[PDB]
């Protein structure tokens, strides 16, 4: 749980500091599999699965 | 947490995702403002 807190705080902190990437992620959006895709393209391995 | 400009990588990529269609977003008094139809 402390590990995933912490990931959470990295990835809101990195979101705040690039705005285009928050920006284009909070777009509601019928269908979220480009969503899903551009996260798992960014940072799949960088975070844990939780 | 530091990233890269692998974001613009991605980014583009869905963006690249999306015959244009828009989306009324608002409408009144005989105007309306659509989002979408970048090449309009």
């Amino acid at each position: 749980l402390t590990n995933l807190a912490d990931e959470l705080a990295s990835v809101a902190k990195l979101l705040l500091s690039e705005t285009a990437l928050n920006k284009h992620l909070a777009e509601p959006t019928d269908d979220s599999a480009p969503k899903v895709r551009l996260l798992e393209r960014l940072l799949s391995d960088k975070v844990s699965a939780t | 947490t530091i990233s890269a400009a692998d974001i613009e990588g991605a980014i583009e990529d869905y963006v690249s995702s999306f015959e244009e269609i828009g989306t009324v977003i608002d409408a009144g008094d005989g105007i309306a403002h659509v989002e979408g139809l970048p090449s309009v």
